[PDB]
């Protein structure tokens, strides 16, 4: 579904508001 | 028996009416930045807001 080598899959797998936000 | 749910800085998550026992979630009211579009004020003077 989105174009990612086996090698890039993999590497996406194996990593894991009280007044502030993230963006 | 249990009553609420807090948060890790004592925040809580949860409340029971006195009257009715219903669990009710609790989240905080939005609030966010303002930001202004401007193209260059050498060209027009027509802005959006996001």
């Amino acid at each position: 579904p989105s174009k990612r080598s086996p090698i890039e899959d993999l590497l996406f797998n194996k990593v894991t508001f009280n007044g502030l936000t993230v963006l | 028996f249990q009553q609420f749910g807090r948060d890790i800085a004592d925040t809580t998550d949860a409340v029971r009416d006195p009257q009715t026992l219903e669990i009710l979630d609790i989240t905080p009211c939005s609030f966010g930045g303002v930001s202004v579009i401007t193209p260059g004020t050498n060209t027009s003077n027509q802005v959006a807001v996001l």
